[PDB]
């Protein structure tokens, strides 16, 4: 009727490190936030040890997304698939120019948000 | 008189940000208030 | 003869979230700051609505670049270009060795700075 | 009696810090003067 521990989330991470002693009374919630590259997008950030000794909840944030880059100067920027936590944009030169610097660029945690991993290329020549 | 450009993407970036934000603003009334 | 909203800057973000009214009067000012991995190399860092309508404003920020990391034991660090946001470094062992961990390593966002991505491999046996 | 080693990096690294650092004292005081 009880519960172990709690699954890890991938998505979000228990708030107040507590002993968690290894067993809790059925019923108990516990809160949560969420992990860096995430935003809540839920209003119950919580899980809840039900009657059958399980954990419940559902997924309570979804991915954090980048501002938009801006233009390259001569060239491209594509997005692949979005700009959400872990996408990658792809840049490229027009026709009478090298591409200096990189070719793609990830949304990544930075600071307490998100943001481009690799700067701007150049296009040059 | 100007079509959005794939910024789309930036305005649902907010969009989704201003969500949390409210969601922030619904639990913390709701906790407080009970 | 005025102004609709801002370019992106891939270097730089806007300076206090306002509505950003989509329109500005011609001879308004708006202050930026740098973006992570970004550094000031200019002393104004505004874009300013010309008499034409325009954003004008000149690149006023520059890549931050990584401290040194030092020497690999019984190794090689090689610069490819150079240590600024953006650049990797290689790593080699010498004869008698493996290199056990990345060959690689790359100046990115870390803190509220720049640092490497990759911690330095080992080179054993 | 020593040659920089390939740190010159670090140096220039400080020096473009010490420039940024100097930006910003300057709009600093010409911000509060004016």
């Amino acid at each position: 009727s009880n519960c172990g521990p709690p699954p890890t989330l991938s998505f979000a991470a228990p708030m107040d490190i507590t002993l968690t002693e290894t067993r809790f009374k059925t019923g108990t919630t516990l809160k949560y936030t969420c992990l860096p590259g995430y935003v809540r997008s839920h209003s119950t950030q919580t899980l809840t040890c039900n009657s059958d000794g399980e954990w419940v909840y559902n997924t309570f944030c979804i991915y954090k997304r980048c501002r938009h880059p801006g233009e390259l100067r001569n060239g491209q920027v594509e997005i692949k698939t979005d700009l959400s936590f872990g996408s990658q944009i792809e840049f490229s030169c027009s026709e009478g120019f090298f591409l200096i610097g990189s070719t793609t660029s990830r949304c990544e945690v930075q600071d307490r948000g998100v943001g481009w991993s690799h700067p701007l290329p150049q296009c040059e020549i | 008189a100007k079509l959005s450009e794939a910024e789309l993407h930036d305005k649902i970036k907010n969009l989704e940000e201003e969500k949390a934000e409210l969601f922030e603003k619904l639990d913390k009334v709701e906790e407080e208030h009970k």
